[PDB]
């Protein structure tokens, strides 16, 4: 792996996560190895493969995403300041997630894998894409733990130790989690 | 005032959108107004009482430029920013913490949680770029709190802890946007 | 399905716009749809039979990102790209040729002719940026073929060959978007 | 010819073509010798001088062009997947050509030259402008020749040699061609 | 002409917006027209008589690309451009002066005063980028002159000189956009 | 003062002017010390503090400005090719000035200072902001003096010396001017 000459054939991602139940890849930047793809600069392509009876933990992305299910089927649930929407996607269905919206994913009761292409469109950091996770795992932890004790102890009106143990996870199975049942 | 009109006449600020015993938050958007609409910029006014905490939240898409017009502000800004740490852990996350004196500026980028405490009576001017359809998502308190919107067996797997336990803990916050400060 | 609605509900794909014994091409645009419209992104589905050829064409303005969802694809992408070869010949033209395995991506930039053969039954996912008012211009076959639209004495000077001869040769293609493969 | 200091006076193009019947120039890039013209970055200015009873061979540009006839008169013909439009431009007439559209030009039956300023607005390659020619000449040849034998032999259902001789030109008078009559 | 229509048909130029014994200025904008509207580009035609001066003015926001189609042009372009001279005086101002022969180009950026004299009968082609809502503000002459719009006690402090004196001097210009040249 | 590491806390401007009656500051560029604020690139933040019974001389900015009065009160007057508009701003009022518009400011009859935040949005020179002053002072002088004698002598139809003395100032109190009364 080094830089290049004039191309539009792009076959290699980077793994951001890989466990028991699935993968998280992200195609490299388009203008990265060429000034030829300058126009594709503000967008990123990720790949999402999950297994039967699995959940992607609740999170949000800094960018709007355009999710296309290329294989299988899933349960999409979007959270709102006052609510939730659930969507069933079977193969070939597509749907845009406004950025900032937190959502989780799930491949149903199955025998097959869900295969998802997420088209990310970037606005704050050009060509850059960030996912914020509510949970802690071994990789990165919960974004809520960045807060100082008092802050959290005040916003919540409970004592530190009681936040902690409803803060700080031991999510063995990091990002992807076989729905026990 | 001026019995002649229509143009970009001045504008100032009408009904706060959040307000209580610890603070108010005034906000005009490209939606609700003519001159911003083209700018696609929004604006807001922050008025909090000494020791009051504006619980963590984030703005879906606008980047908010925060000018401290008066008082002292304690600020907690988190995020990851650089995927140039392309293999997960690499771009571990950050806590940018600082107290802003009058005159100071701090930028708040779209998806970053942020919280602030008025270390003294506080008046902040806020200018948010990319302001169309921006929603504020609160992570604590009783209103607009997004966590609390997570289904019981969802929480169950998201957190160390139990569903009963998580409704529990979140219902423990009575206030809504602004909140009494006091530590330990 | 969900007896509750309106938003960005899911969407999938209705009547193909090109289809025959060798393949179909499904396409939704910012025009014909709500969620893409803002993205200004379009999408498409490619379904061709082993040995079938999608004759050369080009898209006026959208740049199409092509994901091979399954099968093998032979691809012929041409163009000049760099005027940084400012004195004509300098930026002579290119033939980027490659076969894409499942998983691979190839980008198709707006004015470049392209053609592809399914070396095996083929399913491609296509995401086109800058998709508003994009027209596909075909360079062979019987439908949407732009060449064939050139006046007899035009051809006469454009080509080695004669007008009679050029109508000739172009009428020799019976199919339209997809076409039997076989060489020599 | 080297780089610069602070200017907006631009008098020198680059010839992309120059023959018997006319010229093809292209003003250099605006931000090229200055960060002062950053805003003019996505656009290019070309110059087109043709002689009486001449044709610019059929082609298309990657960019939209805004064509203003500063001298003389011409016949503009735009080709569509199912058709053609012809336009007569006498001096001072202007008209935008959607990119991707293939078109040719002609200075009529005359005694004078046609003088044309093409305002190009770029979208794929910022500040970059590419014309695709159906014909072969000595400079570059026909874009159709980039295809491999079989490809062409299939799309056309005729044999290689019969494509060739209705492919591959000897356009002596390259881009510009005195309309015999 | 062509008894078939609607599209981007050709367009040329109708009633000048400034015209007199020394010159005319024709102008079509994204407002008043279909094809420019998307480009957001405007266009204009300059027709002045030898020795005529187009008094200093500026365009609020469009940057005007000026092609000399014929004759000789004397040009006075001023401005400061680089704040990379961040401490006032640093970026002192400039007078870019030049005569443009036929063929030459000069760019006119939005807020820069400019003036030009036809050193010989003159025909200029002008292409202005960012053309929506662009207003031309004249600094001399009798019409569209912005200075002259300054209140008497305003001038008083703005200038060396007096209010009486400034109305004075400005009323001394009888013409409007174009003006007799002659020196000393 | 040198470059940086990852921040969004910005507390230091640059003085463009500072006299008897007030200051003119300009926050440094956002992307200046970081690629992290790339998106804030086209905008600039200035600060304007003026004293009781003062005037900012008539001028125009190359950018549109969004002026927010954080302290006190002022008289805003915008000039048009055929006119003027006057606006009274008391604290908390905001208003956008189209670029190209020339305007002056004034803190009234008072005992207090006017404090103004100008949000500048840039279009010609990205991230760059230029104010054009009708008057001459010691710093820079009047933009009208850039013209050659004849030019001015013609546009005005008065003789050089009579322009001069209604051209060229001795604005002792440069940009800011205690309204005598």
């Amino acid at each position: 792996a080094q830089n290049n000459p004039y191309l539009f054939r792009s076959n290699k991602f980077l793994t951001l996560f890989k466990n028991q139940h699935g993968s998280l890849r992200l195609l490299q930047r388009f203008n990265e190895d060429t000034e030829k793809l300058e126009n594709l600069r503000d967008y990123r392509v990720l790949e999402y493969c999950s297994k039967p009876n699995t959940l992607l933990l609740p999170h949000h992305s800094d960018s709007d995403l355009l999710v296309l299910v290329l294989e299988g089927q899933a349960i999409l649930v979007l959270v709102n300041p006052d609510g939730r929407d659930t969507y069933k996607l079977d193969q070939g269905d597509a749907i845009k997630i406004q950025a900032g919206t937190p959502f989780y994913l799930i491949n149903p009761d199955n025998n097959q894998n869900l295969r998802i292409l997420k088209f990310a469109i970037t606005f704050r950091r050009p060509g850059t894409v960030e996912d914020f996770f509510l949970s802690s795992t071994k990789r990165l932890p919960s974004y809520l733990s960045a807060f100082s004790k008092n802050f959290l102890e005040a916003s919540y009106d409970s004592p530190y130790d009681e936040i902690e143990q409803t803060l700080l996870q031991e999510e063995q199975e990091g990002v992807i989690v076989k729905m026990p049942k | 005032t001026l019995s002649s009109q229509d143009k970009p006449f001045n504008l100032r600020s009408r009904d706060p959108i959040y307000s209580n015993n610890y603070g108010k938050l005034y906000e005009i958007t490209p939606e609700k107004n003519s001159q911003l609409r083209d700018l696609d910029i929004l604006l807001n006014c922050l008025q909090m009482n000494e020791g009051a905490l504006f619980v963590p939240h984030y703005n879906s898409r606008a980047t908010v430029i925060l000018v401290a017009n008066e008082g002292r502000a304690e600020v907690e800004l988190v995020g990851l920013e650089q995927q140039q740490q392309q293999g997960l852990e690499s771009m571990q996350l950050r806590r940018y913490a600082a107290t802003l004196s009058e005159g100071d500026i701090i930028v708040i980028p779209s998806s970053f949680p942020v919280a602030l405490k008025a270390a003294s009576d506080l008046n902040m001017v806020g200018i948010g770029v990319n302001a169309e359809n921006n929603e504020r998502n609160f992570l604590a308190g009783h209103k607009e709190n997004v966590i609390r919107q997570i289904p019981r067996q969802v929480s169950d797997l998201t957190f160390p802890g139990s569903g009963e336990e998580v409704e529990e803990l979140l219902e423990n916050q009575k206030e809504s946007y602004f909140v009494d400060g006091q530590p330990r």
